[PDB]
C-alpha cells in the first residue's frame, strides 16, 4: 500500500521546532510525484538526489520530520548551516541526503492577538549533534551560580516563544517545514518509489 | 529585512513635560522584537524597555513603551534634565538592528555665563608656546560670541573653540576659547582679553590680565 | 558586580591589525550571547559580531573577512581581532551579552574603547595648570599636543566632581588634540584646600598629576 | 548522436514576454529530464529550469522562479520555456541540456546550440559604419557604430581577404546600441592599385551597407 | 547557495603539457561535480561527471579526481582542440545548480610587440555630432595591455572602451582596440590627441598620436 506522506503534510497541528516531530515510513509504495506537486512550496531544495529520481530508488527507511519556524529562519534547515535553529533546535548533517519542502503556513499558525504556542530553543550550552533532539526544559545556567531550577539573573528558560501575528511581515511569519531523509543502509529495502 | 525609521530627529522640551519618540516601518512588526536604548554623553547605552513595553531592571517608572506593528513609541513623562541623552529603538529580523537615534534636549531659563581668563604658565612658556584660555561657565542658550583683544587690537584666525554638551543635572553649557601665541608674540603684548557677548547679559562682559602682573 | 571590562583600544595604522578584549565578572562569557557594537564619532550603533555558546560566530556585511571574535574561558573573557582596518573601522567598540532579540538583549554593556585608524603617531600630552585669578573662582589644567584621543580628567583623584567641565577635545592645526578641564570652587578654599587634576592618556599610558596652585 | 535544435530567440522589450523551443532527437525523450541553461554576454553558465520525464514536476531557480514556467510536449520530442516578463539581467543564450540520468543527481550530458534573447527596449536600429584611413606595414579597417542588437557580419572583399583580419568583439556604449571595430593590415605598396571594402550585414535590421577605403 | 570557486581563472600551456585545474566549493558536496567544455560561440560539452566518471566519447586523456570540496581536472597531454573554457559543477544541491567561474585555457608563445596605429574620426561621421577617437594594439602576447587616452597631457578617464579579439590562430597572438567616444563639443576643446601603450614586449611606454 501508499506510504502515509499525507499524515505528514496535511496535518492540522504541527510541533515546535525544539520538539520536531518524527515519522519513520517503511514498508509501502511511495508516490512522490503526485507528493510534491500538492500544495504549493515556497521552499523546495533536495541535496544529494534529485526529486524525480526518487521513484526510481529503493531506501531502507525514509524519514519525515515535521515543525515550524520563522520565515528568515527557513534558510538555516540546510546542510552546512549555523544558527539558533540549526545549533539548538534541528541540525541537518553536511552529507545531508533528502528534501527539505516549506510552505508559509500565516493562515493556520497565526492568530490576530498573537499565537505563543509555537516554542524555540533559545539557549544550549554545545550544539545539536544532526537529528539530535532536545526536549529539556532545564533552567540555563548562564553565569558562575547554579540555579536550582529557579529563574532569575543569569538563569534563564531555555525555550523562546514565536508569538505569530498574521499582519507581521514574511520574515516573521510562520512557515511549515517537512524534511524527508534516504536512510540506505545494508538491510533488506522496504520503501521503493512508484 | 524590515528597516526601522526613528522621530523626531531631536526633541526639545521643559523639564516635566512628556516626551513622545518614535519608531515606525512599512512592514508589520512584532512587538516582542522591539527594544529602546538610552545613551547619555560618554556612557555606554543601557536597555530601557524591551518587549516594546517592558521595563528593563532598575529603570525609573517615567519611561514606558507602547505601540505594535508599524508604529512603536517610546514616552518619558516627567522629563528630567538627567534625561539628556540619546534614545535608539532596536530589533531583531535577520541581525541586530539599531535605528537612527532621538536627541532630547532639555529648554531653561536664560543663564548668562561667568567668564573667567587664564594667562599661561610660566611651565608652557618656557617650551615657546602661549595659550590663553577665556571660559563661559554655566550658560544657557548655546549661543555666545566670544572675542579676543591684545592690545586693545580684536584678533582673529587664532583661536578655536569648544563648548560641552547640556549638563545633566542644571542642562547649562559650557565654553572655552584658546588664544594661541609663539612665545616671542606673547611678550610683545601685555593686556589679553576676551569679551563674551550672550543673551543673558545686557552687554558685553571682558575679563582681561596684563602680562607679568 | 556584574561588569564588562573593555582594553585593547587606540591608534592603528591603516591596513594593521588589532585585538579588543572584552573582560568579565558576573557572567560567564562562553555560556552567552556575546556581541561587539560600535559607534563611529558622531553616529549610531552598529552591531558587528556575535559568537554563541555553542561556538558559532556571526558579523555584519561591513566586517565579514576582516573580523574575528572569539574568548579564552580560562580568563572569562571576549575577544574581537581586527584586521585590514580603514577608516571606516575608526569608532568606540563596545561589548555585551546578548544578541537584541527576545529573551536575549544587549545587557550589560562594556564601558567601550576607542580604535583610532591614522598613519600618524600616538603622542603624550604635556599638563599646564590653569591657576586662578588673584564668591566662587575657577581653576583648570590645559592637556595639550596629544594623539590619539582619548584623555580622561578627574580631580583630586575622583573626590573632587562638583562644578568639573572637561571640554571635548579640538584637533589643532598640527594635527594633535587638546582639550582643558575646568572646576569652579569656592574662592575662600583657594587657599586651604589642594587641587590637583589627574590626567590619563591611555594610549600611551602618560598619567599625570598637576597641582594647580594660585600664582 | 544526439541532437538538440532552439528556436524563438530574439529582441524583446522589457516586461514583455517570449517563448523558446527545443527540438529533440534520437533518444527517449519522454524518459529523460530536461533543463534549461543560460549565460550572459561575457559570463558564465547559471542554470534556469529543469522538468521531469512526463512533465508533472517542475522546480526553478530562484532568479526566474515565478517569472519563467518550463514545459515539454513528448508527442513533439519539443521543449519549451515561457519567459514572461524580461529584465534587462535576462539577456543571455538560452541553452536545453539533456539530462544524463545515470546518478541519483542532475548533470547535462548534451547542450543545444543555443539561441540569444536580448532583452531591451532600444528598438532594431541599422549600423552607421564609417572607414578608418591609415596615416613597415599599415592598418585600415572599418567602424561599425550605432547598432542594435547584437550581432553584425564583417568581412572584406566579400570574404576573399582572408589573412590579416581582426573583427574586434562589440560594446555596450552608453547609448544602449553597440560599436565594434574590424580592421585588416594590407603590404604598403597594394594601396592604391588594390581597393579595399567592408562588408557589413545586420539581419536584424535587414541592412548590408558596403563601404570603399581609401587613404 | 554553493559558490565554487576555479583556479587558475586563465593558464597559458603549450601542447603535449599537463594541464590541471582546480575547483573548490564552499561547503561539502561529497562527489556530486561535473566537469564541462566550452568553446567559444558552441555549447557546453560534459567531460567527467560524478568528480571521476568519464563520459562516452570524451578522450581518455580527460580525469577528473578529489572530493569533499576540493576537485580536480586533469588533462594529460593536452591537444590542439583541447583549448577552451572549463566549467565544474555541483550537483550535491539538486535543485540550485551552480557552475564554477571558469577556467580559461590558452596558448602559450613568445612574447610578440604590438604594433599600434591611430585612425581619426571620418568626415563622414563628425556631422552626426559624435566624436570617436581610436587606437589600435596590433599582434601581441600576452593579453595583458594597458591603453591610457591622453588628451592635452591630461588622463581621459572614464571615456573609453577597450576590446580584445580571441587568439589568431597563424601566430595566437591578440589585438586591442580603444575607442575614445566623446562628443564634438569636447572635441574642439583641446588639441593633443595621444594614445600611451603599455605591454611586456616594449622596453618603454609607446604613444602614437596626431594632430587635428
Ligand atoms: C494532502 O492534502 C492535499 C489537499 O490539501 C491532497 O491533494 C493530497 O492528496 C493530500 N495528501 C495525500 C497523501 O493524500
Ligand atoms: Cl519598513
Ligand atoms: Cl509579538
Ligand atoms: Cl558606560
Ligand atoms: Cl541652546
Ligand atoms: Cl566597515
Ligand atoms: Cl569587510
Ligand atoms: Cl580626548
Amino acid at each position: 500500500n501508499l506510504c502515509p506522506f499525507g499524515e505528514v503534510f496535511n496535518a492540522t497541528r504541527f510541533a515546535s521546532v525544539y520538539a520536531w516531530n518524527r515519522k519513520r515510513i517503511s514498508n509501502c509504495v511511495a508516490d512522490y510525484s503526485v507528493l510534491y506537486n500538492s500544495a504549493s512550496f515556497s521552499t523546495f531544495k533536495c541535496y544529494g538526489v534529485s526529486p524525480t529520481k526518487l521513484n526510481d530508488l529503493c531506501f531502507t527507511n525514509v524519514y519525515a520530520d515535521s515543525f515550524v519556524i520563522r520565515g528568515d529562519e527557513v534558510r538555516q534547515i540546510a546542510p552546512g548551516q549555523t544558527g539558533t535553529i540549526a545549533d539548538y533546535n534541528y541540525k541537518l548533517p553536511d552529507d545531508f541526503t533528502g528534501c527539505v519542502i516549506a510552505w508559509n503556513s500565516n493562515n493556520l499558525d497565526s492568530k490576530v492577538g498573537g499565537n505563543y504556542n509555537y516554542l524555540y530553543r533559545l539557549f544550549r550550552k554545545s550544539n545539536l549533534k544532526p537529528f539530535e533532539r532536545d526536549i529539556s526544559t532545564e533552567i540555563y545556567q548562564a553565569g558562575s551560580t547554579p540555579c536550582n531550577g529557579v529563574e532569575g539573573f543569569n538563569c534563564y528558560f531555555p525555550l523562546q516563544s514565536y508569538g505569530f501575528q498574521p499582519t507581521n511581515g514574511v520574515g516573521y511569519q510562520p512557515y511549515r517545514v517537512v524534511v524527508l531523509s534516504f536512510e540506505l543502509l545494508h538491510a533488506p529495502a522496504t520503501v521503493c518509489g512508484k | 529585512d524590515v528597516v526601522m525609521t526613528q522621530s523626531p530627529g531631536t526633541l526639545s522640551l521643559s523639564p516635566g513635560e512628556r516626551a513622545t519618540l518614535s519608531c515606525r516601518a512599512s512592514q508589520s512588526v512584532p512587538s516582542s522584537y522591539l527594544a529602546w536604548y538610552q545613551q547619555k554623553p560618554g556612557q555606554a547605552p543601557r536597555l530601557l524597555i524591551y518587549g516594546a513595553s517592558t521595563r528593563a531592571t532598575g529603570i525609573p517608572d517615567r519611561f514606558s513603551g507602547s505601540g505594535s506593528g508599524t508604529d512603536f513609541t517610546l514616552t518619558i513623562s516627567r522629563l528630567e534634565p538627567e534625561d539628556f541623552a540619546v534614545y535608539y529603538c532596536q530589533h531583531y529580523d535577520t541581525s541586530p538592528r539599531f535605528g537612527g537615534g532621538t536627541k532630547v534636549d532639555i529648554k531653561r531659563t536664560v543663564a548668562a555665563p561667568s567668564v573667567f581668563i587664564f594667562p599661561p604658565s610660566d611651565e608652557q612658556l618656557k617650551s615657546g608656546t602661549a595659550s590663553v584660555v577665556c571660559l563661559l561657565n554655566n550658560f544657557y542658550p548655546r549661543e555666545a560670541k566670544v572675542q579676543w583683544k591684545v592690545d586693545n587690537a580684536l584678533q582673529s584666525g587664532n583661536s578655536q573653540e569648544s563648548v560641552t554638551e547640556q549638563d545633566s543635572k542644571d542642562s547649562t553649557y559650557s565654553l572655552s576659547s584658546t588664544l594661541t601665541l609663539s612665545k616671542a608674540d606673547y611678550e610683545k603684548h601685555k593686556v589679553y582679553a576676551c569679551e563674551v557677548t550672550h543673551q543673558g547679559l545686557s552687554s558685553p562682559v571682558t575679563k582681561s590680565f596684563n602680562r607679568g602682573e | 558586580e556584574v561588569q564588562l571590562v573593555e582594553s585593547g583600544g587606540g591608534l592603528i595604522q591603516p591596513g594593521g591589525s588589532l585585538r579588543l578584549s572584552c573582560a568579565a565578572s558576573g557572567l560567564t562569557v562562553s555560556s552567552n550571547y556575546m556581541s561587539w557594537v560600535r559607534q563611529a564619532p558622531g553616529k549610531g550603533l552598529e552591531w558587528v559580531s556575535v559568537i554563541y555558546s555553542g561556538g558559532s560566530t556571526f558579523y555584519a556585511d561591513s566586517v565579514k573577512g576582516r573580523f574575528t571574535i572569539s574568548r579564552d574561558n580560562s580568563k572569562n573573557t571576549l575577544y574581537l581581532q581586527m584586521n585590514s582596518l580603514g577608516a571606516e573601522d575608526t569608532a568606540v567598540y563596545y561589548c555585551a551579552r546578548g544578541e537584541g532579540s527576545p529573551g536575549n538583549w544587549f545587557d550589560p554593556w562594556g564601558q567601550g574603547t576607542l580604535v583610532t585608524v591614522s598613519s600618524a603617531s600616538t603622542k603624550g600630552p604635556s599638563v599646564f595648570p590653569l591657576a586662578p585669578s588673584s564668591g566662587t573662582a575657577a581653576l583648570g589644567c590645559l592637556v595639550k599636543d596629544y594623539f590619539p584621543e582619548p584623555v580622561t580628567v578627574s580631580w583630586n583623584s575622583g573626590a573632587l566632581t562638583s562644578g568639573v567641565h572637561t571640554f571635548p577635545a579640538v584637533l589643532q592645526s598640527s594635527g594633535l588634540y587638546s582639550l582643558s578641564s575646568v572646576v569652579t570652587v569656592p574662592s575662600s578654599s583657594l587657599g586651604t584646600q589642594t587641587y590637583i587634576c589627574n590626567v590619563n592618556h591611555k594610549p600611551s599610558n602618560t598619567k599625570v598629576d598637576k597641582k594647580v596652585e594660585p600664582k
